[PDB]
């Protein structure tokens, strides 16, 4: 019933790759190009599914990964992630593994061409990451200096709660207008994030951050709006 | 909601030989998906092999698994006493997951006749205004076994409950109860109460009698 | 180690209910998938239920599709099935079971409880009257006739299994072969 109405699987289900998500009694099974109706789904949470994802080898389907398949929905944006359970042992065998990351970042792309020539968005939002779902982004754009900047907080590991420096709006080879720099932590480079900017207003922030952590590198779904 | 026939339904092998476990699906089931359970009598099911041919934690070497399309195999090329069980085939590849109907693996021995016994009732079931009368087959191998109930050389029908014993830990024998059932007017109006038992270990059939009141 | 213990079965009449339970122990409960199955007196396993390690997905044999309600508890490492509306062929032990993985299937049954035993039926707790069987290289016993449900205890030693009466009670013999010159039931 309200938009975005539907994500492209891209990222998230690979040529013959077969992707299957549940919940409740439903399941449906996904293909590369696919569309997930994320149109009932609740705007500004987290939607959960389980997921498994096969292929065929040797003529017989098999298992690549199973686990939990998360859904951030805006009006204008949404963006999956993976929490693996299960993934191939290297052997035709699983073995347990959790790891988290991100799948599809997609909506109505801003175009770079036709952002607001001045002004200041103030985007608010949420963080979430392996386990936690509870992470608040804010996110500041200066359109008359095409910068942007933010910051992570609450998330329940505090080396998380990062800053998103300064960088700049540029477009990419869609003439979408992105955003790609550094993550702080306490004046350290703490690794990097991405953001695409959606609506035709710049209503909206999507993307992702992978912090540098002693556990390794840690990705932390992004997503704000305006009011 | 695939069907899964396992064949034979009753499997009677040496130890030492080799047993071939049939599964057979109403449809195609991924090697991926299809595992073998093992389960002896009062215990869970085990886990044995799974996607086709992995054996689990624990299994045996002896044990193996091969198949593909509608049709898997379970071998367990030299049988050790341990291994006479119920095995299940079950297909988790689509939903709902289905179980076969078993394959039961009972030890082969050599004939062993049943020592009949037969029991009249007790004075205290007399009061009860029932009287149950109870054939005895003790310790006897093969399991096929007919009991008759005859009173007063009248063949009795639907009157009697059977009940066997599984084949023993040592001897592999098996052991059964015919208990007929009769009302007290019935027990007091009769005289003589028979049970007639035929197994092979037997070259004819053994009788067990008592006269009411009588000894 | 891995354990899965059932708790909860036990007797209803029909229309009845009972809360299974199973605790979990050894593992990392909520990235499994878990099921129930069960097996009717004398048959085969049948699947009842499985519900995946996030508590997301759930799916049920049509049999008890809109009666049962499996569910988990990831926090205190317990699996649940709510068996509301029970009927006579429901009767069984159900097990505990632990896939190996997340997804409700795709994955095979590594783990088993116990069991816990349910009984849908209208007989009322009774107690067992122990005839004897007595000898005429002998033979003697003891009739366990007309009893509550299912077990009771007995202590070369025969003990039958429980025969079901056409009047709904159980029944049993255990008989003991004993020297020619020469019953701890309940
Ligand atoms: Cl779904
Ligand atoms: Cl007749």
């Amino acid at each position: 019933d309200k938009g975005l109405q539907s994500l492209t699987l891209d990222q998230s289900v690979r040529k013959n790759e077969k992707l299957k998500l549940a919940a409740q009694g439903a399941e449906k099974t996904y293909g590369n190009g696919d569309s997930l109706n994320t149109g009932k789904l609740k705007n500004d949470k987290v939607s959960r599914f389980d997921f498994i994802r096969q292929i065929e080898v040797d003529g017989q389907l098999i298992t690549l990964e199973s686990g939990e398949f998360q859904v951030y929905k805006q009006s204008h944006s949404a963006l999956t992630a993976f929490q693996t359970e299960q993934i191939q042992d290297s052997s035709g065998k699983m073995v347990a593994k959790r790891q988290f990351r991100i799948g599809d970042i997609a909506g109505e792309h801003t175009s770079f061409d036709k952002l607001p020539e001045g002004g200041r968005a103030t985007y608010r939002g949420t963080a979430f990451g392996s386990d936690d779902a509870g992470g608040k982004l804010t996110y500041t754009i200066d359109f008359a200096a095409k910068q942007g900047n933010g910051k992570i907080e609450h998330l329940k590991s505090p080396e998380l709660n990062v800053d998103l420096a300064a960088a700049d709006i540029k477009p990419d080879g869609k003439r979408h207008a992105v955003i790609s720099g550094s993550v702080l932590y306490n004046q350290a480079e703490k690794g990097s994030y991405s953001l695409g900017i959606f609506g035709g207003k710049a209503q909206e922030v999507a993307g992702s951050a992978e912090v540098k952590t002693v556990n390794g590198i840690r990705h932390i779904g992004l997503a704000a709006k305006q009011l | 909601e695939i069907v899964l026939t396992q064949s034979p339904g009753t499997l009677s092998l040496s130890p030492g030989e080799r047993a071939t476990l049939s599964c057979r699906a109403s449809q195609s089931v991924s090697s991926s998906y299809l595992a073998w359970y093992q389960q002896k009598p009062g215990q869970a099911p085990r886990l044995l092999i799974y996607g086709t041919s992995n054996r689990a934690t624990g299994i045996p070497d002896r044990f193996s698994g091969s198949g593909s399309g509608t049709d898997f195999t379970l071998t367990v090329s030299r049988l050790e006493p341990e291994d006479f069980a119920v095995y299940y085939c079950q297909q988790y590849g689509s939903s709902p997951c289905s179980f076969g109907q078993g394959t039961k693996l009972e030890l082969k021995r050599t004939v062993a006749a049943p020592s009949v016994f037969i029991f009249p009732p007790s004075d205290e079931q007399l009061k009860s205004g029932t009287a149950s009368v109870v054939c005895l087959l003790n310790n006897f191998y093969p399991r096929e076994a007919k009991v008759q109930w005859k009173v007063d050389n009248a063949l009795q029908s639907g009157n009697s409950q059977e009940s066997v014993t599984e084949q023993d830990s040592k001897d592999s024998t098996y052991s059964l109860s015919s208990t007929l059932t009769l009302s007290k007017a019935d027990y007091e109006k009769h005289k003589v109460y028979a049970c007639e038992v035929t197994h092979q270990g037997l070259s004819s059939p053994v009788t067990k009698s008592f006269n009411r009141g009588e000894c | 180690e891995v354990q899965l213990v059932e708790s909860g079965g036990g007797l209803v009449q029909p229309g009845g209910s009972l809360r299974l339970s199973c605790a979990a122990s050894g593992f990392t409960f909520s990235s499994y998938a878990m099921s129930w199955v069960r097996q009717a007196p004398g048959k085969g396993l049948e699947w009842v239920s499985a519900i995946s390690g996030s508590g997301g997905s759930s799916h049920y044999t049509d049999s008890v599709k809109g009666r049962f309600t499996i569910s988990r508890d990831n926090s205190k490492n317990t699996l649940w099935l709510q068996m509301n509306s029970l009927r006579a062929e429901d009767t069984a032990i159900y097990y505990c079971a632990k896939t190996s993985g997340s997804y409700y299937y795709h994955y095979e049954i590594d783990v088993w409880g116990q069991g816990t035993t349910v009984t849908v039926s209208s007989a009322s707790t009774k107690g067992p009257s122990v005839f004897p069987l007595a000898p005429s290289t002998a033979a003697l016993g003891c009739l366990v006739k007309d009893y509550f449900p299912e077990p009771v205890t007995v202590s070369g030693v025969h003990t039958f299994p429980a025969v079901l009466q056409s009047s709904g009670l159980y029944s049993l013999s255990s008989v003991v072969t004993v020297p020619s010159s020469s019953c701890n039931v309940n």
